[PDB]
């Protein structure tokens, strides 16, 4: 079992499909698509509904004392100004 | 001076009054000038010299030979679509010279002690590294092919059509040294490559393209600085 | 070996006119002595061996 | 040593096959953002004289 | 204008923006997704090796730094 | 117009050859002349009614590869491997003229320039040879006037048309077409992946009888001759309505290929597939129906000569077919092989009509009558063989 030919014969399983010819090319292939999962830098062309559902996430979900902070006084700053600007009711 | 101004002013005056003379004594001194320096020239411009004249020699007989004859095949007949035509299925080399580890792997030292530490083997002929290939880390890396020495095409002669393309590699298939040669991709004499064979229009019995042929490494790559080979047709 | 023919390649390229950049009398008068195809495709070949 | 499979065609595909994985490839460099599996084994082989001519006829 | 230039640049190939902090980092996390989707495609290697490239002062050894920690 | 039978027992074997006989033709205007050209550096014209030799033409330092007789028939071409084709009268056996010279390499394939093409008062031969040139020669001066050169590889055919075009399949994996007039290059195919071992055209048939024809009767003068060889041509290479003459060329790639450069220019009509070896020889029909084509995967097939496209196949050899040749109501087709034997195949059924069994060593020259009363045969053995029904 130990010896090294130069071409190994495929050897015949009985009850199995017979495996494709050396010769044959497979071009079958599958793909896969990158993401960037970045936000928007700039922030701007969202509307003020986006703006206040995602300053309400960032509120909720933050990990940092002064961003929460900011998010709660940008909230509380809108609801003083037009309490009609409140898309989340 | 504008044009032809030499040949005007040879037209309008002449030539020097010993010129015909001077030209003729050194035409008739040229044999005792050749001979001299056939007997008294030293060294490379000796050798150039004996060679080039050499040269001259064989032309001028072969022009003496066709002077002279201006006025005047295989065994078993075989008819016209037969002519220029030609078991054992051997290679065209079948036998090279085996090749030592020393001289495939030089060993890469590393370290900064006065004693270094030398488990980097680096291939010291060309190899054929494969398609997609990138480099392991540095850390992991005990077989160096260093990138001056990878070759990705190769210059394929076909036997019977007698005509040489440069055709790209797909792998190597068998290096006779080594089995471990194969499978660090090294092209030396006889390796059995395969090659891209879609530029000869090599088709099969129903129309099929054939784009993948073996081919036999004949020189040495490492010493003429190009992979040449024959197909296995 | 390759410095002296790079060298002398470069004399020969750099010397001859290029007739691109001559008057058009001068340049018309040498597409009539001389194919200018061919005067091109010389040099061009020039160039190439060079490289 | 003499073996009857080094004077065989190692690789072969049809014309529609190949025409087809070429098309498919070409539209697949298109998007920089996929990215192929298994590349390696993919048979990217396949995807990757004027002056000749006025010398020949006139020297 | 980081902004546009970003969405010329995402036109050609994937980009990312960055500023590379190791106090302050921005855009850390999005790099970090990118290499592990990276990884991800090439699960089979034992290991993927990224490469920084550039031009001098533009930011590379910072940006090892910021995705590093130290 | 008439019914030829199948030939099915030996008539005369002829010997006298002293070496393997490389060609043979009839005469076109009559069965009972037979061309052969052989190795032992001569030709030969054999009587086939009384199976009897009627003269030896000698002359030649090489051997005889190819023997081609005039379509009027007053002359025979031979192309020997001495680099010199010389022109022959049959009736009298004596050479025309002096000797062809200027070819520098083996001169391999001869093509007369059709009968209705002939001008000058001159008849025009084509010689194709291994140094990569086809030279045209005026027969009644013996002088070359055009050279035609820029093959890479030596020529293996040579066809004339009849609208004065040169077709020449070549070993450079080319064939190409000239302007018989001016010398000319006027297309170049090469689609070929090898070797390119032989050329046929559609109105080959025709263009070697010219005028001759089942009548056996001759017009009275030259220019109804040349009239009536330029109506049958014209009969023969009517494609939807107009003159076209299609080209078949088969190559050692395992492929043929079907070009119309009238109406297609560089584009093949199509790609013959399915021989599993190097294709030898290929022939139309002279119905121009169908092509028939004799490979070395040990078979024949034919093919639609419209289209390309297969029909049958014909198997009954166990070693490479060398030649094939149509009968004259294109029904059937001898075909000559490697293995000693000739086989008259039906194909209309596809079927083995008659085996022709006697050649002792390998047959390298078939060829059936214009009027199809005869099968000429020859090969290794030597001897000359006639078959009849």
């Amino acid at each position: 079992k130990e010896k090294q030919k130069d071409f190994q014969k495929p050897k015949l399983k009985v009850g199995k499909p017979k495996q494709k010819p050396s010769n044959f090319t497979d071009t079958s292939f599958k793909t896969k698509s990158i993401v960037v999962n970045q936000q928007t830098l700039t922030t701007e062309g969202l509307d003020s509904a986006e703006l206040f559902k995602q300053n309400l996430t960032l509120a909720v979900n933050a990990k940092s004392d002064n961003q929460r902070r900011d998010a709660l006084a940008y909230v509380t700053n809108q609801l003083s100004a037009n309490p009609a600007n409140n898309p989340v009711g | 001076p504008q044009n032809e101004y030499i040949e005007r002013h040879r037209k309008l005056h002449g030539r020097r009054l010993d010129a015909e003379e001077r030209a003729r004594k050194k035409a008739a001194r040229e044999g005792h000038k050749n001979s001299e320096n056939a007997q008294n020239l030293r060294g490379l411009r000796a050798k150039l010299y004996a060679k080039q004249r050499h040269a001259q020699k064989i032309q001028m007989r072969k022009a003496i030979k066709q002077h002279e004859e201006r006025n005047v095949e295989p065994s078993d007949p075989i008819p016209s679509y037969l002519l220029d035509r030609a078991a054992r299925f051997s290679v065209p080399i079948p036998k090279v010279r085996g090749i030592s580890e020393e001289e495939m792997f030089k060993v890469v030292k590393t370290g900064k002690k006065t004693h270094k530490k030398g488990w980097k083997r680096i291939v010291t002929k060309p190899t054929f590294v494969g398609p997609d290939f990138t480099r392991r880390p540095v850390k992991y890396e005990r077989f160096i092919r260093p990138m001056g020495l990878r070759y990705k095409k190769a210059n394929v002669t076909h036997p019977t059509l007698n005509v040489t393309v440069q055709l790209p590699i797909l792998s190597v298939k068998k290096n006779p040294s080594n089995p471990l040669y194969t499978q660090l991709g090294v092209l030396t004499k006889g390796t059995i490559i395969e090659v891209n064979v879609s530029d000869l229009g090599i088709v099969t019995a129903s129309g099929k393209i054939a784009w993948g042929r073996y081919a036999q490494i004949t020189n040495n790559p490492e010493n003429d600085g190009c992979v040449n080979a024959v197909l296995l047709v | 070996t390759q410095e002296t023919c790079s060298e002398k390649f470069g004399a020969i390229i750099s010397s001859f006119p290029v007739l691109s950049d001559q008057h058009p009398f001068h340049r018309d008068l040498m597409n009539i002595l001389y194919d200018a195809d061919h005067f091109k495709v010389a040099l061009g070949q020039i160039s190439t061996a060079k490289n | 040593e003499p073996n009857r499979k080094w004077f065989t065609n190692t690789r072969v595909i049809s014309q529609d096959t190949l025409q087809s994985f070429r098309e498919a490839m070409a539209e697949k460099q298109k998007d920089p953002y996929t990215v192929l599996l298994k590349s390696n084994k993919l048979p990217m082989s396949l995807i990757r004289h004027q002056a000749k001519m006025t010398i020949e006829r006139e020297p | 204008q980081a902004a546009a230039w970003i969405r010329i640049l995402q036109k050609d190939h994937p980009t990312c923006a960055m500023r590379a902090s190791i106090t302050n980092p921005f855009g850390r996390g999005s790099l970090i997704d990118l290499l592990r989707q990276f990884s991800v495609l090439h699960k089979d290697r034992k290991q993927i090796s990224v490469g920084l490239i550039g031009y001098p002062n533009v930011g590379k050894s910072s940006i090892i730094n910021a995705l590093r920690g130290k | 117009i008439f019914k030829v039978h199948a030939v099915s027992r030996l008539a005369h074997r002829i010997p006298g050859h002293g070496q393997p006989i490389l060609s043979c033709q009839f005469s076109p205007v009559s069965s009972s002349r037979l061309a052969t050209g052989s190795g032992d550096n001569t030709a030969r014209i054999w009587d086939t009614d009384s199976g009897t030799p009627k003269f030896t033409l000698k002359g030649h330092t090489g051997w005889v590869l190819g023997v081609s007789w005039s379509p009027d028939g007053k002359y025979l071409a031979t192309c020997s491997m001495d680099t010199t084709v010389r022109v022959w009268d049959p009736e009298s056996g004596k050479q025309v003229n002096q000797e062809f010279r200027g070819h520098a390499k083996w001169v391999l394939a001869l093509a007369w320039q059709p009968y209705h093409l002939w001008r000058d008062g001159t008849a025009r031969l084509a010689s194709a040879s291994k140094d990569c040139t086809v030279r045209i020669w005026l027969v009644n001066t013996g002088r070359t006037e055009h050279v035609l050169s820029g093959h890479k590889g030596s020529v293996s055919c040579v066809k004339w048309g009849g609208t004065d075009l040169i077709y020449t399949g070549s070993h450079d994996r080319s064939v190409r077409v000239w302007d018989a007039v001016k010398g000319t290059l006027v297309h170049n195919f090469t689609a070929h992946g090898h070797w390119v071992n032989h050329i046929a055209l559609s109105s080959d048939h025709v263009l070697r009888t010219a005028y001759h024809d089942h009548t056996k009767e001759v017009p009275g003068t030259e220019e109804e001759r040349r009239a009536k060889a330029k109506e049958r041509f014209e009969k023969a290479a009517k494609i939807k309505g107009k003159v076209a003459e299609r080209l078949v060329s088969a190559s050692d790639d395992f492929t043929m290929y079907l070009w119309d450069p009238t109406n297609n220019g560089s584009k093949p009509v199509a790609r013959l597939l399915g021989h599993q070896n190097k294709v030898n020889h290929v022939q139309f029909s002279p119905d121009g129906t169908l092509i028939a084509s004799a490979g070395w995967d040990n078979s024949t097939k034919l093919w639609n000569a419209r289209d390309g496209k297969f029909i049958k196949n014909l198997r009954g050899h166990v070693a490479p077919v060398y030649q094939c040749a149509w009968s004259a109501d294109s029904r059937l087709v001898v075909t000559g092989s490697k293995d000693c034997t000739l086989k008259v195949w039906n194909v209309r059924t596809g079927k083995l009509a008659m085996d022709l069994p006697g050649h002792e060593d390998e047959v390298y020259a078939v060829d059936w009558a214009a009027d199809g009363e005869l099968v000429a045969s020859g090969g290794k053995d030597k001897a000359v063989r006639t078959w009849r029904n």
